[PDB]
């Protein structure tokens, strides 16, 4: 190619990153992200894992 | 122990045995062999 900093706007190097997802018959150990504070002595709703 | 989703290992050194590892490796182990 021979990229140079004196080219135009379409003849510049661009770094493209592609992310592929896979889901098969195997445990899923890769998840995504959300934790709140703790209150006591009150009738509230909780969620512990 | 390995039931279709994990490979459990129990151990205790001097009684009941406590869990040690919970590897999620899913394979088709059929035979057993140790090395000295």
């Amino acid at each position: 190619y021979g990229f140079r900093p004196t080219y135009g706007v379409g003849h510049q190097p661009y770094r493209v990153v592609v992310l592929s997802f896979e889901l098969l018959h195997a445990p899923a150990t890769v998840c995504g992200p959300k934790s709140t504070n703790l209150v006591k002595n009150k009738c509230v709703n909780f969620n512990f894992n | 122990k390995n039931i279709d989703g994990y490979f459990k290992i129990y151990s205790k050194h001097t009684s009941a045995l406590e869990p040690l590892v919970d590897l999620p490796i899913g394979i088709n182990i059929t035979r057993f062999q140790t090395l000295l």
